[PDB]
């Protein structure tokens, strides 16, 4: 799946998932 | 401190400040770093909402706490949000699928604060690249108000817009 809003979601979930390993433990 | 006693509803109009407040300080900080490297957006340079507040402070923190980190994606997120082509008329279908993507899978503050970050990126971009329509706006204004007014009506009388090439011709 190339659609960009799917290559959005897929790193904003990705750095999402970076800031709350940092910040919320 | 003690955390708050939330409704669902409470928080929903919180976000708003938070949002809001969030996007200034972000905003304001990447004007600093990056000079005129950094894309005008006035309508992010209004903060309307009492700075100290709880939820002022929150969206601060939140913008401070990305501040590097964020510069760093700007490169990939400049090239997504080409591809993708946002304007004013599709930014609601667009931020829907997208937000309802990164969360498919569960819910955490990274995952929140990633969404804000989408938002002030998605109101930025529509901006900076002049998606935002209002020109397209106007021009209806402009044909409507013709059409219904009598002014079309007027011009038709002598001999269309065509007529026109006569002006500054002597
Ligand atoms: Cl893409």
């Amino acid at each position: 799946d190339m659609r960009p809003e799917i290559r959005i979601a897929q790193e904003l979930r990705r750095i999402g998932d970076e800031f709350n390993a940092t910040y919320a433990r | 401190g003690p955390l708050g006693s939330m409704s669902e509803e409470q928080v929903a109009q919180d976000t708003e400040e938070v949002f809001r407040s969030y996007v200034f300080y972000r905003h304001q900080q990447e004007q600093e770093a990056e000079g005129v490297a950094a894309p005008a957006d006035p309508e992010m340079v209004t903060l309307p909402l009492q700075p100290s507040s709880t939820m002022g402070q929150v969206g601060r923190q939140l913008a401070i706490i990305g501040d590097d980190i964020n510069r760093r994606y700007d490169s990939e997120f400049q090239t997504m949000l080409q591809h993708l082509q946002p304007t004013a008329e599709n930014a609601y279908e667009y931020f829907t699928k997208i937000a309802t993507s990164l969360f498919e899978s569960g819910i955490n503050w990274g995952r929140v604060v990633a969404l804000l970050g989408f938002g002030y990126r998605l109101a930025l971009h529509v901006y900076q690249h002049g998606l935002t329509g209002f020109l397209g706006q106007v021009t209806r204004f402009v044909v409507d108000f013709m059409l219904h007014h009598s002014i079309a009506r007027w011009i038709a009388q002598r001999g269309g817009w065509v007529a026109a090439l006569n002006l500054g011709n002597g």
